[PDB]
RNA sequence: GAUGGGGAAGCUCCGUUUCAAAGGCCUGAUUUUAUGCAGGCCACCAUCGAAAGGGAAUCCGGUUAAGAUUCCGGAACCUGG
RNA sequence: GCUUGUGACGGCCCGUGAAAAUCCACAGGAAGGAAUAGUUUUCAUGCCAGGUCGUACUGAUAACCGCAGCAGGUCUCCAAG
RNA sequence: UUGACAUUGUGAAGAGACAUAGUUUCUUUACUUAUUCAAUGAAGCGGAGCUGGAAUUCAUUUUCCACGUUCUAGCAUUCAAGGUCCCAUUCGGGGCUGAUCCGGGUU
């Protein structure tokens, strides 16, 4: 693999040569949403110290 | 006379054991800050068969919290504890199959597996394919706790001993008739140099205490007292009892 | 005042000062002379018969040669004790523990030439 | 403001590596640190005799002060000055004549353990300073009972290096002065009074007090938050 | 199987990362100059142990009394620079 | 068809069937870098170099071990109708 | 294996004798610095304080706990972004705070 112009040892994606794609789009959806998610966290419990 | 088998096995030759398959040794993290001032999550990477051992191992890795970078544990796998899954570890954490807690956070009823048995020495009671401990009760001046453990022997740790919630995989191994020479062949393969046993009945005299006569029998009593010296020790060392135990067992 | 900030819980061994020798007197007086010159590398030509026919034929020459000596070695002076080029030296140990080089010439220099000029035929 | 952010880092377990931090707390020392310090440490935890507790007890800086600016006015000769000296007498004292005395008499504090120590015994010394340090504590501890014994004033100094150098040695383990020219008998009288005050005189009475026995502070504490909450309900 | 060690009258026995102050890379600082200090790392702490295990890369043709995937011829490939 | 190579599967286990050197990838983004001309040697082409030791032959009813040119012993590949 | 002596020190309650002053000796139970055992690239210990708050006020606090992470098989590194101070404004770099205080007893 030493002996190999670049692009036999890749493919033109995000995570290209290292995980099957599938597992990209998955990687991509639980990011966005848990990163979503702690927005949802943090405002609701910043009522409930507001709220008690 | 010779010297007789079982002497001969603590000098460890062909005796040692056959390490070379084995996932390593599995142990607790290490009892740093995180678990007990509070809780630290891993996830199951792999859960996996050590060869020699009865019960699944269970690769879970973490974040190590002063260095970027994971840090990989070898935890012996409870039941139900599965791939993908969160595990927790700490004083402060909540009480599900899988975590470890110390044993003083555990209402008593718990059950438990791995415990330590002095606080931080990362796991020492009930690792066995199907064994776990009881918390039968603390005592929360002086910190201790009480447990029983797959001997029935009841004991008292520190609470700040931790062990892990649930029982160990590999449960009802031993249930399954070995049936033939060869499993056993293969069962001791990848432990130890213990197998196939000649009855030292069998032996001449200079191999064993009860070796020799013209039919074969021990000839004198095979419980063999405390202070019985190295060579002589074979047989019922030390019995307090001997027979068939008639009636119930589980101690009162 | 106050004390030192260490970041580090492992301590080392301070990077002290390395000073360097600095004789009182001198180690063997006289250095050696070199000690495989040319004419101590390539000791004799071999003149076997079939020694002879890579020479007419191969454009090689044969010279039993320094055990101590490399492939370098010999080219080097097989180069400067002849006033040829070499292609390519090849070499091997005798059954009787004496190293023999066959050694190429290019294609330049005609070897056979080359061989009674030294004065061996 | 501009196009920069505020995202401050939570530190709280579970989430984002911890800072660098001061650790000198928790250094695994070289073991020749941690056997000094281990040593200083099992001296205050035994019980001391008070025959060696009565160091420990050191002169004062302000006191000292006034003893090293007294006793810098007498150093012993240096190099330069005895050889110049000497040819104030190789060539002065054998031709002119004099009876190896066109040199002055000299007025210089007195050193050396086994020097001091015949001085004492023979009521010649007039005000001696011992060391504190000294390791093999033995060479100096029965210099304060002597000094008691044969009425000569003492005082317990910190510095054999601090003694050392006012003599030109490293360090000295002991200072005496015997000798001490009039215009200065003043300033001395005064030292020897404040200096029997805090050694010769309190000395009967430092002779029962047994030192250490002193808790780490893990410890001290353990028990000064235990007999607070025991008594006092 | 050395070493800091610990045993042993001693030949030597134990231990192999272990109660140890265990060591070296990248380029920067030089433009007195050759390499001092300046960062930041990295704590991995001997070595021996396989011609059947792992492993950078070559083939065909021809040639000798006796050598050849090693020479001759043609055509390749790997590694360093 | 035979021999061997190989793939997708299936059975078996209280047996689940090495390690390290080494090579690549990706996450990261410190940094360096263009318009009067920069960046580029994982694209092509081009130059120099590759040491040391072994290389013969027997491998057995005579080249090894059994006092020997001993009916014994001594690890393996290729395999026609 | 069992006893004695040595290694072996510091307190407190109770015994034990000049025959009901405390030198000494032992039973019990404290101490931690000797010895002992464990873990860790000796990382967060001990003590104080800020905030919250249950708590019930017998003058105001007498106290007790808390004092960053739990739907998810993602992501967490460049002495940290931010804030403020300096260099003499260059590119770069430094202090402090962000991350409270004290004791250096690694736990
Ligand atoms: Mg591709
Ligand atoms: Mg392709
Ligand atoms: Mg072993
Ligand atoms: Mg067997
Ligand atoms: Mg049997
Ligand atoms: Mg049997
Ligand atoms: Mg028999
Ligand atoms: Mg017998
Ligand atoms: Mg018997
Ligand atoms: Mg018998
Ligand atoms: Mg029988
Ligand atoms: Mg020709
Ligand atoms: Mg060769
Ligand atoms: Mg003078
Ligand atoms: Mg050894
Ligand atoms: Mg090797
Ligand atoms: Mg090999
Ligand atoms: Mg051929
Ligand atoms: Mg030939
Ligand atoms: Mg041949
Ligand atoms: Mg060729
Ligand atoms: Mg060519
Ligand atoms: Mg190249
Ligand atoms: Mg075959
Ligand atoms: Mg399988
Ligand atoms: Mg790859
Ligand atoms: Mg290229
Ligand atoms: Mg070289
Ligand atoms: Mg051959
Ligand atoms: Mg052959
Ligand atoms: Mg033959
Ligand atoms: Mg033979
Ligand atoms: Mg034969
Ligand atoms: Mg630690
Ligand atoms: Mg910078």
């Amino acid at each position: 693999y030493a002996t190999v112009s670049k692009t036999h040892k890749t493919v033109s994606r995000a995570y290209g040569g290292s995980r099957c794609a599938n597992c990209v789009k998955e990687r991509i959806i639980r990011a966005f949403l848990i990163e979503e998610q702690k927005i949802v966290k943090k405002v609701v419990k910043e009522q409930t110290e507001a709220a008690k | 006379g010779r010297v007789i088998r079982n002497q001969r096995k603590g000098a460890g030759s062909i005796f040692t054991s056959h390490t070379r398959l084995r996932q390593g040794a599995a142990k607790l993290r290490t009892l740093d800050y995180a678990e007990r001032h509070g809780y630290i999550r891993g996830i199951v990477k792999q859960i996996v068969h050590d060869s020699g051992r009865g019960a699944p191992l269970a690769k879970v890795v973490f974040r190590d919290p002063y260095k970027y970078r994971l840090r990989e544990e070898i935890f012996i796998a409870n039941e139900g504890v599965h791939t993908g899954q969160f595990i927790y570890a700490g004083k402060k954490a909540s009480l599900n199959v899988g975590n470890v807690l110390p044993l003083g956070s555990v209402p008593e009823g718990t059950i438990v597996s791995n415990v330590e048995e002095k606080p931080g020495d990362r796991g020492a009671l009930a690792r066995a394919s199907g064994n776990y401990v009881i918390i039968i009760g603390h005592n929360p001046d002086e910190n201790k706790t009480r447990v029983r453990l797959p001997s029935g022997a009841k004991k008292v740790i520190s609470s700040d001993a931790r062990g892990v919630i649930g029982v160990i995989a590999g449960g009802g191994r031993v249930d399954k008739p070995l049936l033939k020479a060869g499993r056993a062949f293969h069962k001791y393969r990848l432990k130890r140099n213990s197998w196939p046993k000649t009855r030292g009945v069998a032996m001449n005299p200079v191999d064993h205490p009860h070796g020799g006569g013209n039919h074969q029998h021990i000839g004198k009593a095979s419980t063999i007292s405390r202070g019985a010296v190295s060579g002589q020790k074979a047989g019922l060392i030390a019995a307090r009892r001997t027979g068939l135990l008639r009636g119930s067992q589980k101690t009162q | 005042k106050a004390l030192k900030v260490r970041t580090s819980a492992t301590f080392r061994l301070p990077k002290t000062l390395k000073l360097a020798r600095a004789p009182k007197y001198a180690s063997k007086a006289v250095p050696h002379y070199n000690r495989l010159d040319s004419y101590k590398v390539i000791e004799q030509p071999i003149t076997s018969e079939t020694a002879m026919k890579k020479v007419e034929d191969g454009n090689i020459l044969v010279f039993q040669v320094s055990m101590k000596a490399n492939k370098y070695q010999i080219k080097k002076a097989v180069k400067e004790l002849y006033e040829v080029d070499v292609l390519k030296v090849n070499t091997l140990v005798r059954p009787n523990g004496t190293k023999k080089a066959y050694v190429r010439l290019t294609a330049d220099y005609d070897a056979l030439d080359i061989a009674n000029r030294i004065g061996y035929i | 403001n501009p196009l920069t952010h505020s995202t401050p880092k939570n530190f709280g377990i579970g989430q984002a590596v911890q800072p660098k931090r001061n650790l000198s707390r928790y250094v695994k020392w070289p073991e020749y640190v941690r056997v000094q310090r281990q040593k200083k440490i099992l001296s205050i935890r035994l019980k001391v005799p008070p025959t060696i507790a009565q160091f420990q007890y050191t002169l004062d800086r302000n006191t000292a002060a006034e003893t090293f600016k007294l006793f810098n006015k007498y150093r012993p000769e240096t190099a330069a000055e005895k050889k110049e000296r000497l040819t104030k007498e190789a060539a002065a004292v054998a031709e002119g004549k004099s009876k190896q005395d066109a040199s002055p008499k000299p007025y210089a504090v007195k050193y050396g353990l086994n020097h001091v120590v015949a001085l004492i015994e023979n009521k010649k010394a007039k005000l001696v300073l011992i060391a504190n340090d000294v390791d093999p504590i033995e060479l100096v501890v029965f210099l304060p009972a002597l000094c008691k014994k044969m009425g000569v004033p003492y005082a317990i100094v910190k510095g054999k290096a601090r003694l050392g150098t006012l003599v030109n040695q490293k360090t000295s383990a002991v200072a005496a002065l015997t000798e001490v020219r009039a215009e200065d008998e003043a300033a001395l009288a005064k030292l020897v009074s404040t200096i029997d005050a805090n050694f010769a005189d309190k000395y009967d009475e430092v002779k029962k007090h047994w030192g250490g026995g002193i808790l780490g502070n893990k410890a001290q504490a353990k028990m000064d938050k235990r007999a607070k909450n025991s008594d006092s309900a």
